[PDB]
Protein backbone atom coordinates (compact mmCIF):
# COMPACT_ATOMS: atom_id res chain seq x y z
CA UNK A 1 0.00 0.00 0.00
CA UNK A 2 1.23 3.31 -0.42
CA UNK A 3 2.43 5.41 2.32
CA UNK A 4 -0.19 7.83 4.05
CA UNK A 5 2.73 9.82 5.85
CA UNK A 6 4.62 10.43 1.99
CA UNK A 7 1.19 11.68 0.30
CA UNK B 1 11.99 36.01 5.46
CA UNK B 2 13.63 36.26 8.72
CA UNK B 3 17.52 36.88 9.25
CA UNK B 4 19.27 34.98 10.86
CA UNK B 5 20.51 37.37 13.21
CA UNK B 6 17.19 37.77 15.09
CA UNK B 7 16.17 34.13 15.07
CA UNK B 8 16.40 32.31 18.94
CA UNK B 9 17.49 29.32 16.67
CA UNK B 10 20.21 27.98 14.56
CA UNK B 11 19.17 26.70 10.94
CA UNK B 12 21.40 24.56 9.01
CA UNK B 13 21.52 22.24 6.07
CA UNK B 14 23.71 19.07 7.37
CA UNK B 15 23.36 17.45 3.76
CA UNK B 16 21.34 17.25 0.83
CA UNK B 17 20.34 13.80 -0.55
CA UNK B 18 19.79 14.40 -4.64
CA UNK B 19 23.43 15.83 -4.45
CA UNK B 20 24.48 12.49 -3.57
CA UNK B 21 23.21 11.00 -6.50
CA UNK B 22 20.18 9.77 -5.06
CA UNK B 23 17.08 9.62 -7.08
CA UNK B 24 13.46 11.23 -6.12
CA UNK B 25 12.12 8.05 -6.20
CA UNK B 26 13.71 6.84 -2.56
CA UNK B 27 13.18 9.78 -0.93
CA UNK B 28 10.26 8.40 1.00
CA UNK B 29 9.06 7.15 4.40
CA UNK B 30 10.58 3.45 3.81
CA UNK B 31 13.31 4.14 1.89
CA UNK B 32 15.66 6.54 3.43
CA UNK B 33 15.32 6.37 7.08
CA UNK B 34 17.13 8.80 9.98
CA UNK B 35 17.41 7.40 13.35
CA UNK B 36 19.83 9.89 14.34
CA UNK B 37 21.68 13.24 12.75
CA UNK B 38 25.10 10.13 12.39
CA UNK B 39 23.69 8.61 9.45
CA UNK B 40 20.86 8.48 6.59
CA UNK B 41 20.77 5.23 5.13
CA UNK B 42 18.80 4.97 1.23
CA UNK B 43 17.27 1.92 0.68
CA UNK B 44 17.81 1.82 -3.62
CA UNK B 45 16.91 -1.02 -5.95
CA UNK B 46 17.99 -1.62 -9.56
CA UNK B 47 17.31 -4.76 -11.73
CA UNK B 48 15.94 -6.52 -9.31
CA UNK B 49 19.01 -5.86 -6.74
CA UNK B 50 21.09 -1.77 -2.42
CA UNK B 51 22.37 0.44 0.62
CA UNK B 52 24.08 3.93 0.58
CA UNK B 53 24.90 5.10 3.91
CA UNK B 54 25.48 8.30 4.48
CA UNK B 55 28.03 9.51 7.40
CA UNK B 56 26.99 13.08 8.40
CA UNK B 57 30.16 12.74 11.26
CA UNK B 58 32.52 11.90 8.29
CA UNK B 59 31.85 14.82 5.57
CA UNK B 60 28.96 13.09 4.11
CA UNK B 61 31.02 9.78 3.04
CA UNK B 62 28.83 7.76 1.66
CA UNK B 63 29.50 3.49 1.98
CA UNK B 64 27.37 1.38 -0.26
CA UNK B 65 26.77 -1.91 -0.01
CA UNK B 66 24.59 -4.27 -2.05
CA UNK B 67 21.75 -6.19 -0.09
CA UNK B 68 18.98 -8.98 -0.15
CA UNK B 69 17.42 -7.24 2.53
CA UNK B 70 14.35 -4.98 1.43
CA UNK B 71 14.95 -2.37 4.55
CA UNK B 72 18.11 -0.39 6.36
CA UNK B 73 18.58 1.44 9.58
CA UNK B 74 21.70 2.58 11.27
CA UNK B 75 22.15 2.93 15.02
CA UNK B 76 22.09 6.40 16.68
CA UNK B 77 26.13 6.29 16.99
CA UNK B 78 27.47 3.52 16.16
CA UNK B 79 28.86 1.95 12.66
CA UNK B 80 25.77 -0.93 13.12
CA UNK B 81 23.22 -1.95 10.19
CA UNK B 82 20.29 -3.22 10.77
CA UNK B 83 19.21 -5.45 7.81
CA UNK B 84 15.56 -7.35 6.98
CA UNK B 85 14.17 -9.36 4.45
CA UNK B 86 10.56 -10.21 3.74
CA UNK B 87 9.86 -9.78 7.35
CA UNK B 88 10.40 -12.13 9.27
CA UNK B 89 14.50 -12.38 8.65
CA UNK B 90 16.32 -10.21 10.33
CA UNK B 91 20.59 -9.37 11.53
CA UNK B 92 21.98 -6.81 12.73
CA UNK B 93 26.25 -6.36 11.83
CA UNK B 94 29.00 -4.36 13.08
CA UNK B 95 30.37 -3.09 9.85
CA UNK B 96 33.94 -2.74 11.20
CA UNK B 97 33.65 -5.77 12.77
CA UNK B 98 31.78 -7.81 10.13
CA UNK B 99 30.48 -9.23 13.22
CA UNK B 100 26.27 -10.65 13.75
CA UNK B 101 24.90 -9.14 16.55
CA UNK B 102 21.52 -10.69 16.46
CA UNK B 103 20.55 -12.96 13.17
CA UNK B 104 16.33 -14.60 13.84
CA UNK B 105 13.30 -15.23 12.17
CA UNK B 106 9.80 -13.76 13.90
CA UNK B 107 6.64 -15.71 13.12
CA UNK B 108 4.87 -12.26 12.69
CA UNK B 109 6.36 -9.96 9.18
CA UNK B 110 7.79 -6.91 11.10
CA UNK B 111 6.59 -3.93 9.82
CA UNK B 112 8.11 -0.66 11.53
CA UNK B 113 11.00 -0.36 13.85
CA UNK B 114 13.40 1.81 15.46
CA UNK B 115 16.56 2.36 17.87
CA UNK B 116 14.79 2.98 21.24
CA UNK B 117 18.05 3.37 23.14
CA UNK B 118 21.94 3.16 22.35
CA UNK B 119 21.38 -0.86 23.49
CA UNK B 120 18.01 -1.81 22.62
CA UNK B 121 15.90 -1.71 19.29
CA UNK B 122 12.13 -1.53 18.85
CA UNK B 123 10.10 -3.45 16.82
CA UNK B 124 6.22 -3.75 15.74
CA UNK B 125 4.39 -6.38 14.24
CA UNK B 126 0.61 -6.26 12.31
CA UNK B 127 -0.13 -7.75 15.92
CA UNK B 128 2.89 -7.59 18.58
CA UNK B 129 5.56 -5.02 20.15
CA UNK B 130 9.04 -6.13 21.03
CA UNK B 131 12.31 -4.87 21.81
CA UNK B 132 15.66 -6.61 21.72
CA UNK B 133 18.91 -5.42 23.72
CA UNK B 134 21.07 -5.69 20.41
CA UNK B 135 24.09 -5.79 22.30
CA UNK B 136 23.54 -8.54 24.98
CA UNK B 137 25.71 -10.89 23.04
CA UNK B 138 22.32 -13.39 22.65
CA UNK B 139 22.88 -13.41 18.70
CA UNK B 140 19.98 -15.98 18.09
CA UNK B 141 17.08 -14.88 21.26
CA UNK B 142 14.45 -13.59 19.23
CA UNK B 143 13.43 -10.40 20.60
CA UNK B 144 11.49 -10.09 23.65
CA UNK B 145 7.35 -9.46 23.47
CA UNK B 146 6.50 -5.92 24.54
CA UNK B 147 2.84 -6.26 24.70
CA UNK B 148 0.14 -7.05 21.88
CA UNK B 149 -1.00 -3.34 19.85
CA UNK B 150 -3.81 -1.31 21.05
CA UNK B 151 -7.45 -2.11 18.65
CA UNK B 152 -7.06 1.71 18.64
CA UNK B 153 -3.86 1.50 15.90
CA UNK B 154 -5.54 -0.79 13.77
CA UNK B 155 -5.50 0.20 10.33
CA UNK B 156 -3.32 2.32 10.92
CA UNK B 157 0.77 3.19 9.41
CA UNK B 158 2.89 3.01 12.15
CA UNK B 159 5.49 6.06 12.10
CA UNK B 160 7.24 5.79 15.51
CA UNK B 161 8.37 3.95 18.76
CA UNK B 162 10.02 5.44 21.15
CA UNK B 163 10.80 4.86 25.04
CA UNK B 164 12.32 6.63 28.43
CA UNK B 165 15.44 5.63 29.20
CA UNK B 166 14.41 3.24 31.88
CA UNK B 167 12.83 1.18 29.07
CA UNK B 168 9.41 0.84 31.40
CA UNK B 169 7.45 3.40 29.49
CA UNK B 170 7.02 3.45 25.74
CA UNK B 171 4.68 5.02 23.05
CA UNK B 172 3.71 3.48 19.43
CA UNK B 173 2.58 6.22 16.82
CA UNK B 174 0.30 5.36 13.70
CA UNK B 175 -1.69 7.33 11.37
CA UNK B 176 -4.53 7.02 9.44
CA UNK B 177 -6.98 8.94 7.31
CA UNK B 178 -10.13 10.36 8.46
CA UNK B 179 -12.43 13.09 7.32
CA UNK B 180 -10.21 14.03 4.23
CA UNK B 181 -6.93 14.37 6.95
CA UNK B 182 -4.50 12.61 8.67
CA UNK B 183 -5.31 11.34 12.25
CA UNK B 184 -2.96 9.89 14.77
CA UNK B 185 -3.19 6.99 17.18
CA UNK B 186 -1.06 6.63 20.37
CA UNK B 187 -0.94 3.24 22.57
CA UNK B 188 1.43 4.38 25.28
CA UNK B 189 2.60 1.48 27.86
CA UNK B 190 3.79 1.08 30.96
CA UNK B 191 5.85 -1.76 31.45
CA UNK B 192 5.90 -2.11 35.29
CA UNK B 193 1.90 -2.19 35.01
CA UNK B 194 1.91 -4.01 31.72
CA UNK B 195 -1.07 -1.63 30.91
CA UNK B 196 -1.85 0.54 28.08
CA UNK B 197 -3.84 3.36 27.42
CA UNK B 198 -4.90 4.81 23.84
CA UNK B 199 -4.51 8.40 22.99
CA UNK B 200 -5.07 10.53 20.41
CA UNK B 201 -1.81 12.10 18.93
CA UNK B 202 0.67 12.51 15.88
CA UNK B 203 3.77 12.87 17.82
CA UNK B 204 5.36 11.57 20.83
CA UNK B 205 8.73 11.24 22.84
CA UNK B 206 9.67 10.88 26.80
CA UNK B 207 11.86 13.33 28.78
CA UNK B 208 13.13 14.77 31.85
CA UNK B 209 13.49 17.67 33.32
CA UNK B 210 14.90 19.22 36.67
CA UNK B 211 12.66 20.86 39.02
CA UNK B 212 13.71 23.52 42.03
CA UNK B 213 13.37 21.46 45.56
CA UNK B 214 14.46 18.05 43.72
CA UNK B 215 18.02 18.38 43.69
CA UNK B 216 19.79 16.38 40.98
CA UNK B 217 16.93 14.29 40.78
CA UNK B 218 14.95 14.85 37.41
CA UNK B 219 11.04 14.00 37.12
CA UNK B 220 9.85 12.40 33.79
CA UNK B 221 7.68 13.77 31.23
CA UNK B 222 5.55 12.65 28.27
CA UNK B 223 5.59 15.34 25.42
CA UNK B 224 2.44 14.51 23.13
CA UNK B 225 1.00 16.58 20.00
CA UNK B 226 -2.09 16.15 18.10
CA UNK B 227 -3.85 18.16 15.91
CA UNK B 228 -7.90 17.09 16.12
CA UNK B 229 -8.99 16.07 12.47
CA UNK B 230 -12.49 16.73 12.71
CA UNK B 231 -12.04 20.33 14.33
CA UNK B 232 -8.44 21.11 13.03
CA UNK B 233 -7.37 22.08 16.70
CA UNK B 234 -4.07 21.31 17.52
CA UNK B 235 -2.83 20.90 21.52
CA UNK B 236 0.55 20.01 22.49
CA UNK B 237 0.43 18.25 26.13
CA UNK B 238 3.46 17.85 29.00
CA UNK B 239 2.30 15.64 31.64
CA UNK B 240 4.61 13.46 34.33
CA UNK B 241 5.28 10.02 34.77
CA UNK B 242 5.83 7.80 37.58
CA UNK B 243 6.64 10.72 40.30
CA UNK B 244 8.86 9.82 42.93
CA UNK B 245 7.38 10.62 46.14
CA UNK B 246 10.42 11.23 47.73
CA UNK B 247 10.52 14.50 45.55
CA UNK B 248 9.10 17.67 46.81
CA UNK B 249 8.64 19.39 43.55
CA UNK B 250 5.96 17.90 40.77
CA UNK B 251 5.52 18.82 37.49
CA UNK B 252 2.08 20.61 36.83
CA UNK B 253 0.62 19.35 33.88
CA UNK B 254 0.91 21.95 30.52
CA UNK B 255 -1.13 22.34 27.62
CA UNK B 256 -0.39 24.63 24.83
CA UNK B 257 -1.96 25.43 21.21
CA UNK B 258 -0.54 24.19 18.03
CA UNK B 259 -1.02 26.70 15.77
CA UNK B 260 -2.38 26.00 12.40
CA UNK B 261 -2.65 29.06 9.42
CA UNK B 262 -5.79 29.13 7.86
CA UNK B 263 -4.43 28.09 4.25
CA UNK B 264 -2.40 24.80 6.46
CA UNK B 265 -6.16 22.82 6.37
CA UNK B 266 -4.42 19.07 5.62
CA UNK B 267 -0.78 19.63 8.19
CA UNK B 268 -0.17 17.98 10.89
CA UNK B 269 3.09 17.37 13.80
CA UNK B 270 5.09 14.79 12.10
CA UNK B 271 7.77 15.04 14.15
CA UNK B 272 9.19 16.15 18.33
CA UNK B 273 12.41 16.15 20.10
CA UNK B 274 14.03 17.51 23.08
CA UNK B 275 16.76 19.01 24.60
CA UNK B 276 16.81 18.03 28.00
CA UNK B 277 19.82 19.97 28.68
CA UNK B 278 18.00 22.95 27.66
CA UNK B 279 14.59 22.41 28.25
CA UNK B 280 13.35 22.90 25.11
CA UNK B 281 10.97 21.43 23.09
CA UNK B 282 11.22 21.02 18.76
CA UNK B 283 7.88 20.41 16.68
CA UNK B 284 7.72 20.07 13.44
CA UNK B 285 4.66 19.99 10.77
CA UNK B 286 4.54 17.56 7.33
CA UNK B 287 4.46 20.92 5.84
CA UNK B 288 7.89 22.46 7.31
CA UNK B 289 6.60 24.34 10.38
CA UNK B 290 9.06 24.60 13.13
CA UNK B 291 7.39 25.25 16.74
CA UNK B 292 9.67 25.61 19.89
CA UNK B 293 7.94 25.62 23.40
CA UNK B 294 10.07 25.93 26.70
CA UNK B 295 9.44 22.46 28.73
CA UNK B 296 8.94 23.50 32.09
CA UNK B 297 6.06 25.95 31.34
CA UNK B 298 5.03 24.84 27.97
CA UNK B 299 5.42 28.14 26.62
CA UNK B 300 5.70 29.05 22.85
CA UNK B 301 8.54 30.31 21.98
CA UNK B 302 8.87 30.42 18.05
CA UNK B 303 7.34 29.75 14.98
CA UNK B 304 8.62 29.64 11.57
CA UNK B 305 8.16 27.50 8.44
CA UNK B 306 11.97 26.47 7.96
CA UNK B 307 11.15 24.32 4.49
CA UNK B 308 8.53 24.24 1.92
CA UNK B 309 8.91 20.85 0.90
CA UNK B 310 6.91 18.33 3.21
CA UNK B 311 8.71 16.77 5.71
CA UNK B 312 8.62 12.80 5.85
CA UNK B 313 11.34 11.70 8.61
CA UNK B 314 13.06 13.31 11.76
CA UNK B 315 14.91 12.45 14.40
CA UNK B 316 17.58 14.21 17.20
CA UNK B 317 20.43 16.16 16.37
CA UNK B 318 23.46 17.18 17.80
CA UNK B 319 23.93 15.04 21.17
CA UNK B 320 19.79 15.35 21.22
CA UNK B 321 20.20 19.11 21.95
CA UNK B 322 17.99 19.53 18.52
CA UNK B 323 16.12 18.00 15.68
CA UNK B 324 16.62 17.24 12.30
CA UNK B 325 14.68 16.45 9.39
CA UNK B 326 14.33 15.16 6.05
CA UNK B 327 12.16 16.98 3.07
CA UNK B 328 11.09 15.36 -0.64
CA UNK B 329 14.04 16.78 -2.06
CA UNK B 330 16.03 15.26 0.46
CA UNK B 331 17.08 17.62 2.17
CA UNK B 332 18.54 16.90 5.65
CA UNK B 333 17.67 20.32 7.76
CA UNK B 334 18.77 20.73 11.57
CA UNK B 335 17.49 23.09 14.06
CA UNK B 336 18.95 23.64 17.65
CA UNK B 337 18.24 26.96 19.80
CA UNK B 338 20.90 29.54 19.38
CA UNK B 339 23.07 29.76 22.69
CA UNK B 340 23.98 33.14 22.07
CA UNK B 341 19.96 34.58 21.11
CA UNK B 342 18.31 32.93 22.77
CA UNK B 343 17.53 34.48 26.27
CA UNK B 344 18.13 37.66 24.11
CA UNK B 345 15.27 36.76 22.02
CA UNK B 346 13.24 36.18 24.77
CA UNK B 347 13.77 39.34 27.18
CA UNK B 348 13.41 41.14 23.55
CA UNK B 349 11.00 39.70 21.27
CA UNK B 350 8.73 38.25 23.92
CA UNK B 351 9.32 40.84 27.22
CA UNK B 352 9.34 38.13 29.63
CA UNK B 353 12.58 38.51 32.05
CA UNK B 354 11.10 35.27 34.41
CA UNK B 355 10.64 32.93 31.06
CA UNK B 356 14.30 34.26 29.71
CA UNK B 357 15.66 33.58 33.58
CA UNK B 358 14.04 30.10 33.36
CA UNK B 359 15.98 29.14 30.16
CA UNK B 360 19.21 31.00 30.83
CA UNK B 361 19.58 28.88 34.42
CA UNK B 362 18.74 26.00 32.80
CA UNK B 363 20.77 25.80 29.87
CA UNK B 364 23.10 27.96 31.54
CA UNK B 365 23.15 30.18 28.60
CA UNK B 366 24.59 33.86 28.40
CA UNK B 367 22.01 37.14 28.21
CA UNK B 368 20.45 37.21 31.67
CA UNK B 369 23.17 38.03 34.22
CA UNK B 370 21.98 41.73 34.40
CA UNK C 1 -12.08 1.82 33.36
CA UNK C 2 -9.01 2.25 34.47
CA UNK C 3 -6.29 4.58 32.49
CA UNK C 4 -2.43 5.05 32.90
CA UNK C 5 -2.29 8.92 33.43
CA UNK C 6 -4.84 11.76 32.76
CA UNK C 7 -4.53 12.17 29.13
CA UNK D 1 26.87 -17.94 7.63
CA UNK D 2 23.69 -16.27 6.40
CA UNK D 3 24.02 -12.61 5.29
CA UNK D 4 21.14 -9.98 4.42
CA UNK D 5 24.46 -7.69 3.28
CA UNK D 6 27.66 -7.88 1.24
CA UNK D 7 30.17 -7.00 3.68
Amino acid sequence: GVSLIDL
Amino acid sequence: AMAMSDLPIEFTELVDLMSLGISPQFLDFRSTTFESDHFVTVRETKDGTSVAIVDLAKGNEVTRKNMGGDSAIMHPSQMVISVRANGTIVQIFNLETKSKLKSFTLDEPVIFWRWLSETTLGFVTARSILTSNVFDGNVNAKPQLLTLRHANLNNTQIINFVANKNLDWFAVVGILQENGRIAGRIQLFSKQRNISQAIDGHVAIFTNILLEGNGSTPVQVFVTGNRNATTGAGELRIIEIDHDASLPSQYQKETTDIFFPPDATNDFPIAVQVSEKYGIIYLLTKYGFIHLYELETGTNLFVNRITAESVFTAAPYNHENGIACINKKGQVLAVEISTSQIVPYILNKLSNVALALIVATRGGLPGADD
